[PDB]
């Protein structure tokens, strides 16, 4: 059912964050002492990255920004606009600082519902942008408006940020 | 009261830095985009009660032709900033260095030396080069200048002129050339990783002859009530947490000592980029020196 669908996604999401930022926390020092300018230092931070992203059950993308430099694991060049921006941190590393973004193209809960109970779902914000959707009728960047298609849906609040998990069906 | 800020920078890549000092300030902030050109003139007909507060990017230093729509400001923390691009103008705060480029498409080069400017004029890349309207756009305003900065010469950017091919856009420039269509575009750094950062056969080249750095900078725009955070926005907008953040999204060079780079080795130290020498750089106002090469 769509309830017992909700509140599992909320709750995945919600340990795969607190993951991302006990990973951040527990690898501040480590990050210092890393020069991404050197390629052993490079090959490094990609082992731990990785690492992160495998433990987690979504699909996540990492983007690594630094002066003149991109680190990613997006080899496919999917457009991370179609995913749901899911964490942003401000990292020093020895050499610079740089960007690290986490994007969530999709989960193992949610595509198999979408698959075998066609339940889709949506990420909404407070001012009610659609954040993600694995449905076409819908429009990343537009607002949500239940009315319009009007399907069976429920709701839950995601644990990190002024956003709104919604899973549907019609 | 809303805050606005005029910003010829896509949207959503100020929009999360921006968003962040809505939360410190409490303030909401709308953003009005368009080409640097187009906000300037818009500006310039908007009365004084319905005028924006700030203005956030662009080479104003270089392209401002109403320096009456904006007010004298210069933070005490200007002594920060690197000397040599701290402003000389009451009215903008130096913001961010971006180089300007060519940008050489890897499938299609092969043999053909590409270094410079001079370069581009051989036979072999004639019709096969593009760069941008320098009337409209910055970024073919700065170009056409490095290439009169040369020799100081007029004909020299006519000579361009009647070999590179113009397009309206500095965006289908780096698209152009990224996409095979020809082998070589007059650009700037940001614009050029942004496509190699997606896949596509494109190198990133200096200009030898020298390399105009543009100096983006931020300005308050003079209106009837101005809003009482701006000047809080231009000390966020230059400050060292937030620069660093520049730094790595916009692949710029920072304004501030203490972020600037200095290792001697790196290619991000403004010293091993060739660099126009000062003397050299045209002191024409925007106008004028569009005058002078139509």
């Amino acid at each position: 059912t769509i309830h017992q669908h909700v509140d599992e996604s909320q709750s995945s999401l919600h340990h795969t964050e607190k993951q991302i930022q006990t990973f951040i926390t527990q690898h501040n020092n480590s990050f210092q002492e890393l020069d991404l300018t050197n390629h052993h230092d490079v090959t490094a931070t990609k082992r731990e990255l990785l690492k992160l992203i495998h433990q987690q059950p979504a699909t996540l993308y990492y983007e690594l920004s630094g002066p003149n430099q991109f680190i990613t694991n997006n080899y496919e060049h999917l457009n991370t606009k179609n995913m749901y921006l899911f964490s942003t941190h401000q990292l020093k590393f020895k050499n610079s600082t740089y960007m690290l973004k986490i994007y969530m193209a999709n989960t193992p809960r949610l595509s198999e519902i979408k698959k075998d109970n066609r339940q889709f779902a949506l990420i909404v914000d407070q001012y009610d942008n659609i954040l993600y959707a694995n449905d076409d009728r819908f429009t990343i960047g537009e607002k949500y408006r239940p009315q319009q298609f009007g399907f069976m849906n429920e709701s839950v609040k995601l644990n990190h940020a002024d956003h709104r998990l919604i899973i549907y069906k019609d | 009261n809303v805050l606005t800020v005029y910003s010829p920078y896509q949207s959503n890549l100020i929009r999360p830095i921006l968003n962040e000092f809505e939360k410190q300030e409490h303030v909401k902030i709308e953003i009005k985009h368009g080409s640097t050109q187009v906000l300037l003139s818009n500006l310039h007909n908007e009365d004084f009660s319905e005028r924006g507060d700030v203005f956030m990017g662009g080479v104003l230093s270089e392209t401002i032709d109403h320096p009456e729509d904006f007010v004298p400001y210069q933070d005490t923390s200007v002594t920060q900033q690197l000397e040599d691009y701290r402003s000389n103008n009451k009215y903008v705060t130096s913001f961010l260095l971006m180089p300007t480029v060519i940008v050489v498409n890897s499938d299609l080069q092969g043999d053909i030396k590409i270094r410079g400017y001079q370069d581009l004029l051989q036979p072999i890349l004639k019709g096969k080069i593009a760069y941008s309207n320098p009337n409209t756009t910055t970024t073919g305003y700065q170009h056409m200048r490095a290439i009169y900065s040369m020799h100081h010469r007029v004909s020299d950017v006519h000579q361009f002129q009647n070999h590179a091919m113009q397009l309206s856009k500095t965006s289908k420039v780096i698209e152009d050339v990224a996409k095979g269509k020809y082998y070589a575009g007059l650009s700037y750094e940001q614009d050029a990783r942004t496509w190699k950062n997606k896949g596509y056969p494109v190198s990133i080249v200096y200009p030898i002859e020298g390399t105009m750095l543009n100096v983006d900078g931020i300005a308050l725009v003079k209106n009837a009530h101005p809003h009482p955070k701006r000047k809080k926005l231009v000390q966020y907008l230059t400050s060292r947490s937030v620069q660093q953040r520049l730094v790595a999204e916009f692949d710029a060079k920072s304004i501030r000592k203490d972020v600037s780079e200095q290792s001697d080795q790196s290619i991000e130290n403004l010293k091993n980029i060739p660099l126009i020498p000062k003397s050299k750089l045209p002191d024409i106002p925007h106008h004028k020196f569009l005058e002078m090469i139509q």
